[PDB]
């Protein structure tokens, strides 16, 4: 929460940019990953009850 | 791997930095329910789809291939013989033509 | 609550077979990437100018 | 400290819902669902169009179902016990 070290922390650019903006593409890419592997029917099959 | 469907052919495209592959499928459609027996008795014996499937249409048993619905007659040409009668579970009763018979009847 | 999909209850039965009367030739698209723009950086350059 | 945990976007049982669909479809349907409408064929019927597949007779998985059918299970079995005995 200090405002100070943000201050001095804009002196180096945008590597909290790139940095969230990796881990952002990380976390979406987990979420394709499930889809990829698991969601490749679009129809809900079931059993038999007998 | 080559599109979704059973894999005809596929063709390759230039693109940007990349490539598109236009994938040509076969897929079933218009399909039929039908009565189906893993086996024929016929003179004691069990007889088998060589290629195809035992189907039946309400009251006559064809044989057909897998894929495609093509009801042929059941002879022993498109069936083989192993065993009897008794070890098939579900096994039915039906006619079993052959082609020879007609020509050493004449 | 996103829907998974339709749901589908196959006629499942120990004698009856769904066998297809007709077809369809489906094509579909495949875009995959193959290659990046071939980039080169002077290092000296971009420091020092 | 700046760390957040995202959830997933499908949860545990909907994951094991697309599961249950794909064996209800691997089940009553074969391998049809998966190259276009599900056609039903009965199991034993499917397990020897599988026999031909490796390139074994239909007729060795109809005379053999009884012992096929328990091997499978017995086989099941083994893997419920081996994954709850193994750490
Ligand atoms: C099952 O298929 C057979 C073969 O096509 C049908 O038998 C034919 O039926 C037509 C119309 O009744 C007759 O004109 C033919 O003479 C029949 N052929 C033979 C060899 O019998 C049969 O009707 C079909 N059954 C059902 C319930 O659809
Ligand atoms: C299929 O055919 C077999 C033989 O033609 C039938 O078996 C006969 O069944 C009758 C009545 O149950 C018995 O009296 C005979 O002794 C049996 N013979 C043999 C050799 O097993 C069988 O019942 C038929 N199945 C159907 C469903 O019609
Ligand atoms: C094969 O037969 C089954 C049952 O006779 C059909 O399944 C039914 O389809 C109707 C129409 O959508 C549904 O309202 C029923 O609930 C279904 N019953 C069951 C048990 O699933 C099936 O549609 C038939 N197949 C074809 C291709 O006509
Ligand atoms: C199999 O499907 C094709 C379409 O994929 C059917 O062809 C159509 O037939 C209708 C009426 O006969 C025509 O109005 C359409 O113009 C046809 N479409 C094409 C692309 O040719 C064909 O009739 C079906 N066959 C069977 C036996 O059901
Ligand atoms: C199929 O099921 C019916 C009842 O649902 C039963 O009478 C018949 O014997 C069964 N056939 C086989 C081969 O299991």
């Amino acid at each position: 929460d200090s405002t100070e070290c943000s201050n001095l922390l804009l002196q180096y650019g945008s590597f909290c940019t790139q940095l969230n903006r990796a881990l952002t593409g990380i976390a979406v890419e987990q979420d394709k990953n499930t889809q990829e592997v698991f969601a490749q029917v679009k129809q809900i099959y079931k059993t038999p009850p007998i | 791997f080559c599109g979704k469907g059973y894999h005809l052919m596929s063709f390759p495209q230039s693109a940007p930095h990349g490539v598109v592959f236009l994938h040509v499928t076969y897929v079933p459609a218009q399909e039929k329910n039908f009565t189906t027996a893993p086996a024929i008795c016929h003179d004691g014996k069990a007889h088998f789809p060589r290629e195809g499937v035992f189907v039946s249409n309400g009251t006559h048993w064809f044989v057909t291939q897998r894929n495609f619905y093509e009801p042929q007659i059941i002879t022993t040409d498109n069936t083989f013989v192993s065993g009897n009668c008794d070890v098939v579970i579900g096994i039915v009763n039906n006619t079993v033509y052959d082609p020879l018979q007609p020509e050493l009847d004449s | 609550t996103m829907s998974l999909g339709a749901e589908n209850s196959v006629a499942y039965s120990n004698n009856s077979i769904a066998i297809p009367t007709n077809f369809t030739i489906s094509v579909t698209t495949e875009i995959l990437p193959v290659s990046m723009t071939k980039t080169s950086v002077d290092c000296t350059m971009y420091i020092c100018g | 400290n700046g760390l957040t945990v995202l959830p997933p976007l499908l949860t545990d049982e909907m994951i094991a819902q697309y599961t249950s669909a794909l064996l209800a479809g691997t089940i009553t349907s074969g391998w049809t669902f998966g190259a276009g409408p599900a056609l039903q064929i009965p199991f034993p019927m499917q397990m020897a169009y599988r026999f031909n597949g490796i390139g074994v007779t239909q007729n060795v998985l109809y005379e053999n179902q009884k012992l096929i059918a328990n091997q499978f299970n017995s086989a099941i079995g083994k893997i419920q016990d081996s994954l709850s005995s193994t750490p």
